[PDB]
């Protein structure tokens, strides 16, 4: 699990994997507008 | 709504002067210096060298703000409280990058069990852009707990580089209403060029893979965070407005377009007087750029302008070069006296001048001062005609020693090589868009052709051997201030045109173009034409724009006045008096939707 804050270093961020924004989108959500 | 409420600004433009959006904030201050007050604030970095400049220190006037500077500065925050020395009075809240360690690490994983997003150590401002954030949010943390019984705040954060510090805030959960102003999207500057049809597919762009493959997914998912995390979404642009509802995925509550503070003068014609004054000092330059190839007339002369970072696609220079090819033609093909010399002041690098744009210039002040010395020969011989009590002779004025003075000079001028397309000499001449174009349409400022295309490879300035004009003075000189686009976030070249009483060509797919289709009804009419880019092709968008180009051609001196008055009046549309309108309806919204508790619903 703390194996997705490394692969955002060096950039190997998956942009529909691990890394995707939809979670990040839920993840503010949480903190609800 | 009057309530008493404290704000903060958050921008690393903020006494920085690195981008466009210090110059914003640079004209907005005095207009949201009055609307909240002395309440206001504006959190940027620290630089050393911005503060010898911009920053005078001061103290924290209410005793809260003085435990809130005391405490962020145990614990290894610094911040430098001082007032920002541009006008309207904007106390600044320089919180120092420079302490990375404390926060750096500990925070940065503190971001990923919140936000879920991972910094690259490569990526430079990145991690200069977090530490900011936290900052932010530390400072807006203890103002609101260490201020007792605290009004409801609003966070009014531009740019990337502070939207991660939005998403803090809220995540803390502290009581704050939140606004993002995104003053260009930062995935659509590289959708711009790299994806064909930016516009047409906005909707269709797989809008996390074209962020991974640009390695550039940290940065696009903080702004787009940062949406999620505003309550209030802000754009600069309608156009912009539509490109963060197919990209950022937030459709902006409202749109808050930059201005300009607009220095007006006495006389409401000043702008043309000065028109008259700078035309002067550009027809010395192409009286000059021309020599012994003068065979038009420059009273009969216009001039467009475009400016601009060097962006050959994005600042639209494609689209106006392939239009004036074809205005050579209208104007070649017509009988037409009239003569277009097209100025393309884009900077771009270049080690020298060009010896014959040096060498026509001294020809000029060469025909000048052999056009002085003869001057004051016929003067002196006059004033003993005058003196004497006889008008003068007229013929015998001018004796063999200066006919042959003249006769020479005239000799010197004659020169069989065309006058130059570029002013500077460049490194990549070959390689440069603009040249190789120039090359390929067919305009190298023949006496047959009725263009003559004058690119300056480098900023206007006062203190320049050729071109002694700084810009602000050269557009007020320039008849028309041509600006094609298709990413311009914010016309900010054609805006300032518009300011002064210059008529510009925007276009839809730019900013201020449609500001000016939104809000004003009469688009050619007032002054402004706009130019259908979105709905159009390249080659149909070149096909308009000689229309356009070819309609200001055919007027004549009267109604080219009466143009450049109706434009002057648009002067007040974009000046911050008006625009600050906007703004300010956000952070009323903002208070209300975070705050409906003693905040009107304010439709
Ligand atoms: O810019 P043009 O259409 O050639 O007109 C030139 C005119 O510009 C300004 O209005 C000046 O005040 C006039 O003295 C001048 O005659």
């Amino acid at each position: 699990s703390e194996e997705r804050k490394e692969r955002w270093e060096q950039g190997q961020a998956d942009y529909m994997g691990a890394d995707s924004f939809d979670n990040i989108k839920r993840k503010l959500d949480t903190y609800l507008q | 709504d009057l309530e008493n409420a404290v704000l903060f600004e958050v921008a690393w433009e903020v006494a920085n002067k690195v981008g466009g959006i210090y110059t914003v904030l640079q004209t907005k201050a005095k207009v949201t210096g009055d609307e909240w007050g002395d309440n206001y604030f504006l959190v940027g970095p620290y630089t050393e060298q911005g503060v010898r400049t911009q920053v005078e220190l001061l103290e924290a006037p209410t005793p809260a703000l003085k435990r809130t500077l005391d405490s962020m500065n145990s614990k290894g925050c610094k911040v430098y409280f001082g007032r920002w020395l541009i006008e309207g009075g904007p106390l600044v809240v320089l919180l120092d990058v420079g302490a990375s360690a404390w926060a750096l690490e500990r925070w940065k994983g503190e971001l990923w069990d919140t936000c879920n997003i991972g910094v690259p150590w490569y990526d430079r401002e990145a991690n200069d852009a977090v530490l900011f954030g936290f900052l932010t949010t530390w400072f807006l943390g203890e103002f609101l707990a260490q201020s007792e019984e605290k009004p409801h705040v609003v966070a009014h954060f531009h740019e990337w580089l502070a939207g991660v510090g939005l998403c803090l805030c809220r995540a803390r959960r502290l009581p704050v209403a939140t606004i993002f102003t995104t003053h260009a999207t930062l995935l659509g500057r590289y959708l711009c060029a790299g994806a064909v049809d930016f516009y047409n597919n906005l909707e269709n762009f797989n809008v996390d893979k074209e962020a991974g493959e640009r390695q550039i997914y940290h940065r696009y998912c903080m702004e787009r965070a940062a949406a999620h995390c505003a309550h209030v979404f802000t754009t600069v642009s309608q156009i912009t407005a539509i490109e963060a509802q197919h990209l950022l995925k937030r459709k902006p509550d409202i749109v808050t377009p930059n201005g300009l503070n607009v220095k007006k003068f006495s006389a409401m014609h000043e702008f043309q007087n000065l028109h008259a004054q700078s035309k002067a000092r550009i027809q010395e330059f192409v009286r000059g750029h021309f020599y012994g190839h003068l065979d038009f007339n420059l009273d009969k002369t216009l001039y467009f302008f475009i400016a601009g970072r060097y962006e050959f696609s994005n600042k639209g220079a494609d689209v106006f070069l392939e239009a004036l090819a074809r205005l050579n033609y209208l104007l070649r093909v017509n009988g037409s006296e009239q003569t277009v010399v097209a100025f393309f002041i884009m900077p771009a690098r270049t080690n020298n001048f060009n010896v014959e744009t040096l060498k026509g210039q001294a020809v000029r002040k060469q025909l000048w001062d052999t056009a002085n010395t003869v001057k004051e020969k016929f003067g002196r011989k006059l004033y003993e005609s005058l003196l004497v009590g006889s008008l003068p002779d007229m013929n015998k004025m001018l004796d063999k020693e200066d006919f042959t003075m003249m006769k020479r000079a005239i000799f010197a001028t004659q020169r069989q090589s065309f006058p130059p397309v570029c002013t500077h000499n460049m490194l990549d001449d070959s390689s440069d868009p603009i040249l190789t174009t120039i090359r390929r349409i067919g305009l190298f400022n023949s006496s047959a052709d009725r263009v003559k295309v004058i690119f300056h490879p480098e900023f206007l300035s006062s203190t320049s051997p050729l071109l002694p004009v700084d810009y602000e003075e050269f557009v007020r000189g320039c008849h028309l201030g041509v600006f094609p686009s298709y990413y311009e976030p914010w016309g900010y070249t054609p805006a300032e045109c518009t300011v002064m009483g210059i008529p510009s060509i925007s276009t839809n797919l730019s900013g201020f173009g449609c500001f000016m289709e939104e809000h004003i009804a009469d688009p050619s009419a007032y002054g402004i034409y706009i130019l259908d880019r979105r709905f159009r092709s390249l080659d149909d968008s070149c096909s308009q724009l000689t229309s356009f180009l070819y309609s200001f051609c055919q007027q004549s001196r009267r109604q080219r006045i009466i143009q450049r008055n109706r434009t002057e009046r648009l002067s007040d549309l974009l000046d911050w008096k008006y625009l600050g309108r906007y703004y300010m309806s956000a952070r009323h919204m903002a208070l209300s939707k975070a705050f409906p508790e003693h905040f009107t619903y304010e439709p």
